[PDB]
RNA sequence: GUGAGGGCGCGAGCGAUAACGUCCGCGUCCGAGCGCGGGAACAACCGAGACCGCCAGCUAAGGCCCCCAAGUCUGGGCUAA
RNA sequence: UGUCGGCUCGUCGCAUCCUGGGGCUGAAGAAGGUCCCAAGGGUUGGGCUGUUCGCCCAUUAAAGCGGCACGCGAGCUGGG
RNA sequence: GCUGAAAGCAUCUAAGCGGGAAGCCCGCCCCAAGAUGAGGCCUCCCACGGCGUCAAGCCGGUAAGGACCCGGGAAGACUA
């Protein structure tokens, strides 16, 4: 009778940022959130690491994604679609782009939420250094 | 590439001379070999892309020499009447037919100079800087396609 | 940016030269500085202007600590003027000189529950050929099965006026320090008595 | 009982070498398999015919970067949109 | 699943009527022709007819076209 | 339009740069921390008093403060 894993602790990382492709670091970064590298993994509990990224502002990303790739945003307003090329993101608030890119890979119920919350993101590096900065690759 | 001081970097290339230095960001995946009294450039293959970058470092180099070498510069031509132009300072300021009398900045890096109210040249370090403000000073009044006025270069009439 | 908090006092006209000036009189009665906002630790920079004297007797809450940190007699109300750092003291309608323009904030007159045809300024229907029930009323509101629903933002009665106003690029025509009186064109929002901020304007 | 059939492939007429069009022929699936996997979702397209149970196992189509099981697999090309 | 027109309220497209920008011109200038970019906002009042449409009067920067069950009758009208 | 190769020349482009619209982003006025990702600054109040050992709770008294009620208001359907 298949065993069900007990109260574990939270596995803060730190991962870079610089360089790594937008996409393909999203795609290990989710993975992480969801404990689905742990072999203690269930999908109903939520007990993925504490994933932090530093210098999303240094994310780099292929072909010209710098001036074509555009988010949408629909405000419920008339006329209220409202888009933003990716340059324009950086630019601003850089993370942002490192954010939805993961957000958009994480399932779509509550705790998928509930995963979102364990994901900080930031451009310096340097973050608030709590304890775990167990840097990764 | 005389008296020239050539050097690298990952991407770009200085070039210092007699007239001073200038950054010449170039191909990433193209050598810039330095020798003795002469500099070089190759490419990693053969490629219909790699042909097209290895030819502009090429040029692109040669002319940052160039450009401490002596230094370039260009000609412009005031036709018309009242048209005529008056160095004012380090800036120059000139009258075509606008009630307004433009007044041109000085940029960095290079300097122009009225030899006579019908001639303007454009001295600088930079082939680019050079390219630009040249334009820009015929842009004030292109020439007249129906007479011979405004601004002209070395190229001949409109009519 | 200079700024400056009063009170809507009533309004007439004066005859500038020779040619009649409908004026509106804000008093911009003393008002001391209570605290500076520098980035610093605050993260923008601006100044608590204080106004209008009050009696100890309401202001038992402890924000006679907070006239205290700053020596102040304890005033009525107070806001922040933005991005405006004075001099350590106090603000008169001195800041303004005649000529000057200045930008103007006020809370509108309360209207209530107001019908489309105000409140929008629509223009609902015939006083006369039929349907006597539609009046003033809004008349259609959408289309059908496609979209299927209403705009967010549709035009449609409700609460209007009592709302914050600003009104744009006023001139201050005469300013008398005897008093504590700001002289400006008339148009300013709010009802006599009421609280109002002036400051400098954009034309640039 | 049935004598409304329907879609798809193919072979023709009609049609305009239109139609989720129509009318026959051969086949097929839905009808009655709106039960199960694939195709995002979807009678009839691909896979397969559910007697019930199992916290076993191989595979079908399809698929193996994350949502989402399983290769960011290996080797040789091409494409810069 | 109430059908034309009007009225109220609109909103979206852009194959752009106007204002903005631009190439060409059989563009001297002024004015215009034509194509390209460009919805932000604007896009009048009356006569005739149920009218839509259209003709006409007087103006305009212009008096655009079209989608929204030829938008809109648990909103209105009810001339057809 | 500059600088410029493939492609000895030439080319505004392929590397790169400048110019360029009522348009895009900001700037201006309003809302806005239910921005559950609930922010921030100034000031004020401050222990247990009683069951719960262990644990988060529970009880009557409290503080700074607030509420009810009443007199009203260019606030207002009511409430706020
Ligand atoms: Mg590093
Ligand atoms: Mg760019
Ligand atoms: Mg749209
Ligand atoms: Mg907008
Ligand atoms: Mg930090
Ligand atoms: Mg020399
Ligand atoms: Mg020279
Ligand atoms: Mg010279
Ligand atoms: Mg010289
Ligand atoms: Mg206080
Ligand atoms: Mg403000
Ligand atoms: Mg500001
Ligand atoms: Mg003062
Ligand atoms: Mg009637
Ligand atoms: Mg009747
Ligand atoms: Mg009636
Ligand atoms: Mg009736
Ligand atoms: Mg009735
Ligand atoms: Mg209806
Ligand atoms: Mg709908
Ligand atoms: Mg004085
Ligand atoms: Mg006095
Ligand atoms: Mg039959
Ligand atoms: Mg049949
Ligand atoms: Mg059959
Ligand atoms: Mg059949
Ligand atoms: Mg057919
Ligand atoms: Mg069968
Ligand atoms: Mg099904
Ligand atoms: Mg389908
Ligand atoms: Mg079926
Ligand atoms: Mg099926
Ligand atoms: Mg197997
Ligand atoms: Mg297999
Ligand atoms: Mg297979
Ligand atoms: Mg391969
Ligand atoms: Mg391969
Ligand atoms: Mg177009
Ligand atoms: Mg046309
Ligand atoms: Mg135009
Ligand atoms: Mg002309
Ligand atoms: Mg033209
Ligand atoms: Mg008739
Ligand atoms: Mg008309
Ligand atoms: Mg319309
Ligand atoms: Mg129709
Ligand atoms: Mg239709
Ligand atoms: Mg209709
Ligand atoms: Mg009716
Ligand atoms: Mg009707
Ligand atoms: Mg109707
Ligand atoms: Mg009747
Ligand atoms: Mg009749
Ligand atoms: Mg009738
Ligand atoms: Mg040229
Ligand atoms: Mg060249
Ligand atoms: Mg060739
Ligand atoms: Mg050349
Ligand atoms: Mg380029
Ligand atoms: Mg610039
Ligand atoms: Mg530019
Ligand atoms: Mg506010
Ligand atoms: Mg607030
Ligand atoms: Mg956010
Ligand atoms: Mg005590
Ligand atoms: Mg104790
Ligand atoms: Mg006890
Ligand atoms: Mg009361
Ligand atoms: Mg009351």
């Amino acid at each position: 009778k298949t065993y069900v894993p007990k109260q574990v602790e939270p596995r803060w990382v730190l991962i870079d940022a610089e360089g790594k492709t937008l996409g393909r670091l999203a795609t290990k970064i989710a993975t992480l959130l969801r404990g689905k590298h742990r072999p203690d993994w269930t999908p109903n509990v939520a007990m993925g690491d504490f994933v932090v990224v530093v210098n999303a502002d240094k994310i780099r990303v292929t072909g010209k994604k710098l001036e074509q790739k555009i988010y949408t945003r629909y405000s419920g307003y008339p006329g209220g679609l409202k888009k933003i090329p990716l340059e324009k993101m950086l630019a601003t608030h850089p993370e942002r782009v490192l954010e939805h890119a993961v957000k958009g890979m994480l399932p779509k119920g509550p705790l998928g939420r509930r995963l979102f919350k364990r994901l900080k993101v930031y451009a310096g590096p340097d973050h608030p250094h709590q304890a775990q900065r167990p840097e990764k690759l | 590439p005389k008296g020239v001081s050539v050097e690298v970097a990952p991407g770009r290339v200085k070039v210092k001379g007699p007239k001073g230095e200038l950054e010449v960001p170039v191909s990433p995946e193209m050598r810039v070999v330095v020798e003795e009294g002469v500099v070089r450039v190759e490419r990693p293959s053969d490629e219909r892309r790699h042909k097209s970058l290895h030819g502009l470092t090429r040029t692109l180099i040669a002319n940052a020499v160039k450009g401490v070498s002596e230094g370039y510069s260009k000609e412009l031509l005031i036709k018309g009447i009242g048209y005529r132009a008056r160095l004012v300072g380090r800036a120059l300021e000139l009258t075509v037919g606008f009630s307004h009398p433009v007044v041109v900045e000085p940029p960095e890096g290079i300097t122009f100079e009225v030899p006579e109210p019908t001639r303007v040249r454009v001295s600088g370090i930079d082939k680019q800087k050079v390219g630009q403000v040249a334009a820009n000073i015929r842009a004030i009044r292109k020439p007249s396609a129906y007479h011979e006025k405004g601004i002209y270069y070395a190229g001949e009439p409109v009519r | 940016m200079k700024g400056i908090l009063g009170v809507k006092v009533g309004m007439t006209r004066i005859f500038r030269d020779d040619r009649a000036v409908p004026v509106t009189v804000i008093l911009a009665g003393p008002c001391p500085v209570v605290q500076r906002r520098t980035p610093e630790k605050d993260g923008y920079t601006a100044v608590q202007l204080g106004f209008l004297p009050q009696n100890p007797k309401r202001v038992n809450r402890p924000l006679k600590g907070h006239f205290a940190k700053a020596g102040v007699e304890p005033v009525r109300i107070l806001r922040e003027i933005r991005d405006f750092n004075p001099e350590g003291d106090t603000v008169t309608v001195e800041i303004f000189k005649p000529g000057e323009r200045v930008d103007v904030t006020g809370t509108s007159k309360g209207r209530g529950f107001a019908g489309v045809m105000k409140r929008w300024n629509f223009a609902g229907g015939p006083d006369s050929h039929g349907a006597h029930k539609i009046h003033r009323h809004p008349g259609s509101i959408g289309n059908r099965k496609t979209p299927g629903r209403v705009y967010k933002g549709k035009k449609m009665a409700g609460h209007y006026g009592a709302e914050r106003v600003t009104v744009m690029n006023l001139e201050v025509v005469d300013v008398i320090p005897e008093e504590n009186l700001l002289l400006v064109k008339g148009a300013v929002p709010g009802p006599n008595g009421g609280l109002v901020i002036v400051r400098e304007t954009k034309k640039a």
